[PDB]
Formats: structure tokens, sequence, C-alpha cells
């Protein structure tokens, strides 16, 4: 159902949004989607993160 | 001097490029704490970029940087600088050093001034 | 690799996707390496304070902003009776 409202109608066509935000990996730009989890087993700082700071939506 | 080599290099982690910092905010009264040094995204001075870019559990120049202002004497001082955004107002670098799961850099935050509340 | 195009036109995803083999379908949509082979990865972590964590889902070729997209492949073109079962596994959910 949001596959075919995504096209819009057949007199008027609706816009293709792009999902996500066009956001630099280590330059390998690419068009990425963020989820949030909140994971109580993990406390690992071994691993790299792409950024520092937490930012919001 | 500007702002950008000095988070280079505290990104880094280095300390002989803050050799030169001292008498440079000596000669023109700047201070670490004020809105010229650090970000104006949020307020994150270069002691919260040497917690966020610590490596292997220190960072070795933290306390080179909490002795260059400790001797330049600011009427603020450095470890209980905190954000102004509305997003971290009020977060310090002894919550970077917590979060980071570190005890050695806690330690040497905590022996150095910083407030625990 | 992965954006080599058969006599179809599709990547191998898409070929994941269209044939409904949802093992390989759910490894390619999220996989993370580490160190080097950084660029061959699909999932990152875009920051972690604690407990909570965002990951950076890639959706090159899964959001219908494309033409021939990953889920207008598995809604349309894929005859699967796991083909229900491919969009419930993330990032396809939350997206």
């Amino acid at each position: 159902s949001v596959l075919e409202m995504e096209n819009g109608y057949w007199w008027c066509r609706r816009k293709k949004h792009r999902e996500g935000r066009l956001l630099k990996v280590g330059p390998d730009e690419r068009w990425c989607f963020r989820v949030e989890e909140v994971n109580w087993a993990a406390w690992e700082k071994t691993l790299p993160t792409l950024s520092e700071d937490p930012s919001g939506p | 001097f500007d702002r950008d080599r000095l988070f280079s290099v505290v990104s880094r982690g280095v300390p002989e490029e803050l050799t030169g910092l001292l008498e440079y905010l000596r000669w023109n009264s700047k201070y670490l704490t004020d809105s010229a040094y650090t970000e104006g995204s949020t307020g994150k001075t270069c002691l919260m970029k040497a917690v966020l870019n610590l490596q292997d559990g220190v960072n070795a120049c933290i306390m080179p940087l909490l002795q260059i202002d400790k001797d330049s004497g600011n009427p603020k001082l450095l470890v209980n600088a905190q954000c102004t955004d509305e997003f971290y107002q009020g977060h310090s670098a002894l919550h970077i050093a917590i979060e980071k799961r570190s005890l050695q850099c806690v330690k040497l935050l905590v022996e150095n001034g910083a407030d625990v509340h | 690799l992965e954006e080599i195009s058969n006599h179809q036109g599709l990547t191998p995803l898409k070929l994941a996707a269209k044939e409904g083999k949802i093992e390989i379908f759910r490894h390619i949509l999220q996989r993370e390496f580490s160190g080097p082979y950084q660029p061959l990865s699909r999932k990152f972590t875009e920051w972690c304070y604690g407990p909570v964590r965002v990951s950076l889902y890639d959706l090159s070729s899964v959001d219908s902003w494309e033409k021939n997209s990953v889920l207008e492949i598995i809604a349309f073109h894929c005859k699967s009776p796991n083909r229900h079962r491919m969009v419930v596994l993330e990032p396809l959910n939350k997206l």
C-alpha cells in the first residue's frame, strides 16, 4: 500500500522523496538511514563509530 | 595559531604541539572556556575533544591541557565546562570519561578539580 | 562486485530479493566489518552513548526512489512463501 501510494495517482504523479540522509562513511558518501537501539548487554568501547557526539533526527 | 589546529592536535592526542599555546593566550587574554576556542555548534571544549578521542584507555594530552589551563588562570575552570546547547545542557567532560568506561581519565579529571554534581 | 547487473537487470541483493532467499538477503542487508574492508559494509554505527546506539543502514538500491528497488522487487516481483518474512527484517521494518 505504501509502494502504490508513493507513485501518487494516475492524473498527477507524486514527487519521489528520498529516504535517509546523504552522509559520509570513511569519501564513501552514501544515503543512509538511522535506527536507534538500546542494548543493555554490550558495554564495549572497542568499536569505531562515525561521529563522536550524539545527535537528534 | 588558530582553534582548529588545537582541535587537530588534541584529537590526535600527541602532547608536543601545545607548546607555544599558553603564552599565546597570555598574549591576547584568551581562555579555553569562551566561544572563541570552543565550537558554536554545542560548546564542545578541547578537553571534551580530548576525552572523546582518547586512545586505548588514556589520552596522553589531557594532563598537559589541564596543566595549561591551570597555569593560564581562567575565571571559570576548564573541567567544569558544560555545553550550552539545548541538546547537551550541562554535559561535562566527566560524563565523557564515565561514558567512555575508563577509570584512568575520570581519575585524571577528578584529581584536577572536576565537580561531581 | 555488488553493483554488477546480470542479464535480467539485477544485482546480487536484488537477485536475493527476487528469488526470495532470505538468509543471504538478511546477511547482505545488514553486514558490518571492522578495520580493513570497511567500505564494503552496509550497517555502520553513527554514535553510541552507554546502551543507546544509532546504526546507519545503507539504502543504496533499497528505497523506492530508485527505479527498480529491493522493496518493489519484494512486493511486486517475488513469488515466494517467505515473501512476507522479508519486509519484517531490519532496516526494512523501520523504513
